[PDB]
């Protein structure tokens, strides 16, 4: 007795509020959080969508999203410490070299 | 049902009163008694077991089901380990699991 | 005959806060933990102490934290080099309220035999000590005797319960003199065994 | 008063009767710890608080109690207060699945183990908050290195527990014990047993795979109060997954599970007096190269083996 | 590692183990201060004082 | 369930709101910790049990584990952007705050006009997710373990010291 539109407008929140993170702030740990917020928040989504329907089929693309969110983590957080090793710093914006 | 809510409720009481115990024991601790850059091999180890514990969670998802997906499932589960122990091979083989060089 | 510190002053002690008193001084006596501090051949003798033969252990004093925020005794054991002397400090300040010190040997006790350019002649000109054990070194068993004497000390000294109520004044009690108190048996002593026995 | 509610109120004692239950026996088994390490030492212990040194708890207990609450000036309070809370509350909830009679269970949950598994990533959170929030240098240093080792070893935590887990074909740890009625799981699963095991040491940064020096009063003695109730919970864990539990032929059910449990604690306190400590890379090469390949292998074996014997 | 190491290496803990157990099973070698008096030697070291003769005159 | 869902969701959008608002990085990531404890109730509320036994054995266990690992191991205690606030003047995050906005409300109006019978919460074990993982889903298993591979070899690749 729990409505499928609640659980979707909360996965859209937690949605919508990872992509403000991701958005508003310039350090690149910070959006690789909202990153991880986002993804969350769409496998809670499926996990929704599949629990209204009575299937596993959510939770096996829940498990293919956070197999996804484990390895873009890993391959962000590599490319975060490449950065902080060339250049000491994770403000994207001094990575802005190619334009126009 | 009376079992099931009864374990429920149970559970809940168990974690309200190890809280609550963790809580006051470090209340009264605080109230009795008078006054007066790390090297790469971290974050590799930490990656290489965040991508083997979601392989493992596969292994998990199977381990529970082996009789319901009979000898097909074995050897796609075989499959997946093969190329776990690939991936392993390959790590340990060129030295990223070596802590020293 | 009390002393107080923030003064000779009398005993200051509801009947249920002496027994509280007594039963935190008396779980305070019970679980002392020392500080692991090697200075001289006087630690050699204090964990010659620890080990299985005397077996300071059965007291509750064996923990022996490495760290000095755990620990509430000092034993200085060994000599106050004038190099070491502010890192002996630096230790102490760390330690936490309440801490008793233990001067183990006569470096500890008065700087000993060496009355020499790089030595501290005492470790009480710049640390409060609880308990001097006289030894060059002191054998095991004699600071196992200055750790009981540290526990009838602590057995009656009066600290505030909590630090939001009541006085905050530390009481530490005056003992009698191990000296004074021992003069009555060791004075009777007539004869002993000569030394060509084994 | 109706009997659904005098059947709720009684589960509701059972699981407060477990819990009182673990944490003095995690607190008392400090204490034996003490003891044992004497035992084995040819020495007594503390033998003088109280009969037999049976008040020493209490005295340290006063002493923790009574001692000055100390914080850093520049370090995160509420993470320093929280690293102790949860390195007793992770590992008091993994001891919330443990069966220790028929009937005396807190939650007979349908994921179990896997919620031990969660408990142990908790665990893992613990000492890394502890690292970061001393504001030392070698406080960090040891938490980074002791966070790689628990890494290290919860990569194969679950994987040698899936041999169990595929064995009894559930997660329930009522259907584990039950699995086990005519052969305990130590004899099939004799590698998973070792490598679970070796696992539960690590994880539980017992010797010889043994970030503190900042804790004191009653943060270090949550600390270790949580370590020894660590050792309980994976000691009555790997009674209940390879030993049975609360099975066995004349005993009853407490009687045989409280004496396997406090024989592999036993076990603990003999480990850590015996073996010498290995180096860090020897360790964490053990980890990866030899126990996860062989928890890989033996789920295999048993898979092919359980598929084998279904006629 | 090598097979045959890791081979010797559990039978060494497992015989370290061992022997830690049968010193468990041993008697204890603790001498129970202060209970138990410490035996010291007639030419040991310790308090030092001034004697008398057998007149019972100071000797110094 | 009805309760339990509904106060771990209102969590779980609280302590992300303070993720995304905060300036500690430790805190940001203790607080998401939380939000991640919360969606696994939510999880545990609507019946998906192994996916809430995966979020907190992964997602609360592993993934961010590997965050506060990076965390300690850049020693961030808040340089030259924590002495900026740039993100709480209103110039920075007003604009992308009516963008979330406005999605959110286009996204809810969508919601809101789909059936809905309710979901009942009846939990859908673990041993039925794994029979569906090697059923329907065995080549989703297989490339899955290929994509981490690929994420292991890049991250490998990319995070070496030299
Ligand atoms: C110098 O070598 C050492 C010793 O002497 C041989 C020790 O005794 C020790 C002490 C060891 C122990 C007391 C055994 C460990 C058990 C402990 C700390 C239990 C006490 C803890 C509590 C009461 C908190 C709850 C150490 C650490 C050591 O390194
Ligand atoms: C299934 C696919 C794998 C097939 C079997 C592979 C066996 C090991 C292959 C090999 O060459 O192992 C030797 C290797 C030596 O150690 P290493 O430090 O990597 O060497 C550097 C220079 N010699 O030592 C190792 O690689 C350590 C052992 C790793 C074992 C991983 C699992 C292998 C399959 C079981
Ligand atoms: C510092 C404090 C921080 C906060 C700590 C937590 C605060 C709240 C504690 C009390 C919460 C209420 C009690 C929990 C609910 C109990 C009932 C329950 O979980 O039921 C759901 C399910 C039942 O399964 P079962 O009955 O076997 O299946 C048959 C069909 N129903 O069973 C399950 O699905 C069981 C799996 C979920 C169990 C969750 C247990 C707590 C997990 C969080 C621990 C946090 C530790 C501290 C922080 C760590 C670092 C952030
Ligand atoms: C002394 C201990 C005796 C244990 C006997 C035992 O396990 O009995 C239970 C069961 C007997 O068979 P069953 O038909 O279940 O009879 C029960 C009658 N109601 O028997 C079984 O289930 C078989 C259990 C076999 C266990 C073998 C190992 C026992 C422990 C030996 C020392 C362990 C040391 C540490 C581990 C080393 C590696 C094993
Ligand atoms: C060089 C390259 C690498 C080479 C490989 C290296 C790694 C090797 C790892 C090997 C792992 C082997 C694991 C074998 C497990 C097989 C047993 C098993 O799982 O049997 C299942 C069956 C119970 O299942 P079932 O009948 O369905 O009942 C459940 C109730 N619902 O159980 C039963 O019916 C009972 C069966 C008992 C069998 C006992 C004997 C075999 C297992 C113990 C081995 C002990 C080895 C000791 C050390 C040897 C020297 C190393
Ligand atoms: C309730 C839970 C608690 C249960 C208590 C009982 C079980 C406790 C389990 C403890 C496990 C400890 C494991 C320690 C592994 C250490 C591995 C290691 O680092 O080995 C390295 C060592 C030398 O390696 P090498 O390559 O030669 O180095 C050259 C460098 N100059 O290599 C070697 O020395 C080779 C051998 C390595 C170790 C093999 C496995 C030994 C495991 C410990 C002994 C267990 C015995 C049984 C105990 C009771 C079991 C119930
Ligand atoms: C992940 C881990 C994988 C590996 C482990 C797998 C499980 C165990 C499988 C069986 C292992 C057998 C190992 C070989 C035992 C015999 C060889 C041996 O112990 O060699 C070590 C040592 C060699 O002797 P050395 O040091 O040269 O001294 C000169 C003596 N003339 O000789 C000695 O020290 C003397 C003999 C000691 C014998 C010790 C016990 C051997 C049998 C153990 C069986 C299992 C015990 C389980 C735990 C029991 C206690 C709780
Ligand atoms: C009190 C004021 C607030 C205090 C701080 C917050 C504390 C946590 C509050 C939320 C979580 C606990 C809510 C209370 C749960 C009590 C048990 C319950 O209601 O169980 C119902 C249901 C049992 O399953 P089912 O079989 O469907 O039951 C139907 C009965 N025939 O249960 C289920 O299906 C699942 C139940 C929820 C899942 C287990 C608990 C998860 C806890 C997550 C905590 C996250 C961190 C919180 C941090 C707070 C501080 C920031
Ligand atoms: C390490 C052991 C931890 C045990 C925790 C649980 C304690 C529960 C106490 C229950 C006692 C009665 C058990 C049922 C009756 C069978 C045994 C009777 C004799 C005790
Ligand atoms: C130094 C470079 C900084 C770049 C910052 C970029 C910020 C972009 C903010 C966009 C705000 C949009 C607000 C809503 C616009 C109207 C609705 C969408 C279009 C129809
Ligand atoms: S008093 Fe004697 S034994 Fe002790 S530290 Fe000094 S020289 Fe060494």
């Amino acid at each position: 007795m729990i409505p499928l539109q609640h659980g979707l407008i909360l996965a859209a929140i937690l949605f919508v509020l990872g992509l403000t993170g991701l958005v508003i702030r310039r350090n690149l740990l910070f959006m690789l959080i909202g990153l991880e917020i986002m993804i969350n928040a769409s496998a809670l989504a499926f996990v929704v969508a599949g629990s209204y329907w009575g299937q596993t089929d959510g939770q096996v693309m829940y498990i293919l999203a956070i197999s996804l969110a484990a390895a873009e983590a890993s391959i962000g957080l590599a490319l975060l410490l490449q950065l902080h090793r060339r250049r000491q710093n994770l403000n994207i914006d001094s990575v802005s070299e190619m334009r126009g | 049902s009376t079992e099931v809510i009864a374990h429920h409720w149970a559970f809940a009481i168990f974690l309200i009163v190890a809280i609550g115990l963790c809580c006051l024991m470090l209340v009264g601790g605080w109230f009795l008694g008078g006054r007066a850059r790390l090297s790469a091999k971290f974050y590799l180890v930490a990656m290489f077991f965040v991508i083997f514990d979601v392989e493992a969670l596969y292994l998990f998802a199977w381990s529970t089901s082996i009789r319901e997906s009979g000898w097909v499932g074995f050897v796609e589960a075989a499959i997946f380990i093969f190329v776990l122990l690939a991936g392993l091979v390959y790590l340990v083989r060129i030295g990223a699991l070596d802590w020293t060089p | 005959d009390y002393t107080l510190t923030r003064e000779i002053v009398t005993d200051p002690l509801n009947v249920f806060m002496g027994k509280l008193n007594d039963m935190v001084n008396w779980g305070r006596k019970n679980s002392i933990w020392p500080y692991n501090f090697g200075l001289s051949c006087c630690y050699v003798e204090m964990v010659t102490s620890f080990t299985a033969v005397h077996d300071v252990a059965r007291f509750g004093a064996e923990v022996l934290r490495a760290s000095p925020r755990q620990a509430d005794l000092m034993v200085v054991a060994g000599t106050c080099f004038t190099k070491m002397a502010p890192v002996i400090q630096r230790l102490y300040d760390q330690m936490l309220e309440p801490k008793w010190v233990i001067s183990m040997g006569a470096c500890a006790n008065s700087g000993g035999m060496y009355d020499i350019y790089s030595v501290v002649q005492g470790v009480d000109k710049f640390i409060p000590v609880d308990v001097y054990i006289p030894g060059c070194p002191p054998r095991p068993e004699a600071y196992m005797q200055a750790l009981m004497l540290l526990q009838e000390s602590i057995g009656k000294e009066r600290r505030p319960l909590s630090w939001v109520v009541g006085d905050q004044g530390v009481y530490r009690a005056n003992m009698q003199s191990e000296r004074e108190r021992k003069r009555g048996e060791r004075i009777a002593v007539t004869n002993l065994r000569t030394p060509d026995e084994i | 008063i109706s009997p659904e509610l005098i059947e709720i109120l009684l589960t509701i004692l059972k699981a407060v009767v477990i819990l009182l239950v673990v944490v003095t026996c995690g607190a008392f088994m400090s204490f034996g710890e003490r003891r044992l390490l004497g035992l084995f030492q040819n020495r007594y212990g503390p033998n003088r608080v109280g009969w037999g040194g049976s008040l020493q708890l209490v005295a340290d207990m006063i002493k923790m109690f009574f001692k000055e609450d100390w914080i850093p000036k520049f370090s995160d309070r509420v993470i320093f207060t929280l690293a102790p809370m949860i390195a007793f509350t992770s590992l008091l909830l993994a001891f919330a699945i443990v069966p220790v009679s028929p009937g005396w269970v807190v939650a007979d949950l349908n994921i179990g183990i896997l919620f031990f598994l969660m408990m142990a990533g908790l665990a893992v959170y613990a000492v890394l908050f502890a690292g970061w929030s001393s504001n030392n240098k070698y406080s960090l240093l040891g938490a980074m290195r002791a966070s790689a080792q628990t890494l290290s070893y919860e990569v194969f935590l679950g994987l040698s527990l899936m041999g169990v887990v595929a064995q009894a074909g559930s997660f329930n740890m009522t259907d584990i014990v039950n699995s086990q009625a005519h052969v305990w799981n130590v004899i099939p699963q004799f590698f998973g047993f070792i490598t679970f095991a070796i696992a539960g040491v690590a994880v539980c940064h017992r010797h010889p795979f043994d970030y503190h020096i900042e804790y004191s009063g009653m943060k270090f003695g949550l600390f270790f109060v949580g370590e020894y109730i660590g050792i309980v919970t994976i000691s009555a864990l790997m009674v209940t997954l390879f030993f049975g539990g609360w099975q066995g032929p004349l005993l009853p059910p407490f009687i045989w599970f409280a004496l396997k449990t406090a024989f592999f604690m036993m076990m603990f306190i003999l480990i850590r007096a015996s073996l010498p400590r290995p180096r860090y890379d020897q360790v964490m090469s053990f980890g990866w190269k030899i126990c996860l390949p062989l928890t890989l292998i033996n789920l295999l074996v048993t898979a092919a083996v359980i598929l084998w014997q279904a006629q | 590692m090598t097979l045959k190491e890791l081979l010797v290496g559990f039978g060494t803990q497992v015989r370290s183990i061992w022997m830690i157990g049968l010193h468990a099973f041993a008697k204890r070698e603790t001498r129970m201060y202060p209970e138990e008096p410490v035996y010291l030697p007639p030419r040991y070291r310790g308090r030092i004082v001034l004697t008398r003769d057998p007149d019972g005159e100071e000797r110094c | 369930m009805e309760f339990a869902f509904y106060i771990c969701g209102l969590i779980a959008i609280l302590a992300t709101l303070r993720v995304i608002t905060h300036t500690n990085p430790v805190h940001a990531l203790l607080y998401l910790i939380i939000s991640l404890l919360a969606i696994s109730g939510v999880f545990f509320s609507l019946g998906a049990y192994f996916a809430g036994a995966l979020e907190i054995i992964v997602y609360a266990g592993a993934i961010m584990v590997l965050f506060v690992f990076v965390v300690m191991m850049l020693n961030l205690g808040g340089s030259e952007i924590e002495q900026e606030r740039q993100w709480l003047k209103p110039q920075v995050w007003i604009g992308p705050a009516i963008l979330s906005a406005i999605m959110l409300v286009v996204i809810v109006y969508a919601i809101l006009g789909v059936n809905d019978q309710g979901i009942d919460g009846t939990p859908i074990s673990a041993k039925a997710v794994g029979i569906t993982l090697f059923g329907p889903y065995v080549l989703a298993v297989e490339l899955a373990s290929m994509l981490l591979l690929a994420g292991l070899v890049v991250a490998f690749h990319v995070g070496r010291e030299e």
